[PDB]
């Protein structure tokens, strides 16, 4: 009633999060974040 | 077939002059600093074997098959005699004189901003490309100077992508990275290889 149920809940939630993270909206947001972070390193080097 | 009649041989300076182009229009803050740092690196690391000369006047009017002697004397009062062609033509063999001493020389030309502008001339120089990876970085880098450069930001951008659209094969070397020290070594090893090549 506790350990098996918690394991099932954690597994289902992890699968749901993994499926949801690869949607087009989340992927686009992550790509925007990655591009913004990549610009910053080049900017810091050029300012140095 | 004497309309052009290109000779099989051309006269070029013994040591290749080094010209820095990019990342934008010269005479502006960003380009001036990004080239002055490298100039400084060349003066210091290769001290005692490299002479730095600045070409304040124009250098893109280096022609050889126009006429026998356009504006030979300053007293002719001709259109080209009183023009700027005389001093530019007289600056050509100064580079030759610097090259015949075996000491490597650079060119601090403030007018040339594209390799094709100085590719058909008799100089045949080494062209160094300092470029920003993306224009998104370059715009904010120009923003980092102050309100003075915002006035000229517009014209400062087409000079970037026009030079970017030039094929990489036109340039001799490419400095496509952001770190100052690693790009600094990128030129140092290339010029050491060149130094060993002609010795």
């Amino acid at each position: 009633g506790s350990f098996f149920m918690l394991n099932l809940v954690l597994g289902v939630l992890s699968g749901e999060f993994a499926k949801e993270r690869e949607r087009v909206e989340n992927r686009r947001a992550f790509l925007k974040l990655r591009r913004q972070q990549q610009i910053e390193r080049e900017l810091n080097g050029y300012l140095e | 077939k004497q309309a052009e009649h290109v000779p099989p041989y051309d006269v070029v300076p013994s040591m290749r002059p080094v010209v820095l182009v990019g990342p934008s229009l010269k005479g502006y803050e960003v380009t001036d600093m990004m080239q002055k740092a490298l100039f400084d690196f060349l003066k210091h690391r290769f001290d005692g074997r490299i002479s730095i000369t600045r070409v304040t006047a124009d250098l893109s009017l280096a022609k050889r098959s126009v006429l026998n002697n356009p504006g030979k004397r300053t007293i002719i009062e001709r259109s080209s005699a009183r023009s700027s062609i005389a001093e530019v033509q007289s600056e050509i063999e100064r580079i030759f004189e610097l090259a015949k001493s075996l000491q490597l020389v650079v060119l601090d030309a403030d007018t040339i901003n594209h390799p094709a502008q100085l590719a058909k001339t008799s100089l045949a120089p080494i062209i160094v490309f300092v470029k920003v990876s993306s224009p998104k970085v370059l715009q904010r880098l120009i923003r980092s100077r102050g309100k003075s450069q915002m006035k000229h930001l517009t014209v400062q951008m087409m000079a970037y992508d026009k030079l970017v659209q030039c094929p990489p094969e036109s340039f001799d070397v490419i400095l496509d990275e952001n770190q100052l020290e690693d790009a600094c070594e990128h030129l140092a090893e290339y010029l050491e290889v060149y130094w060993r090549a002609t010795h």
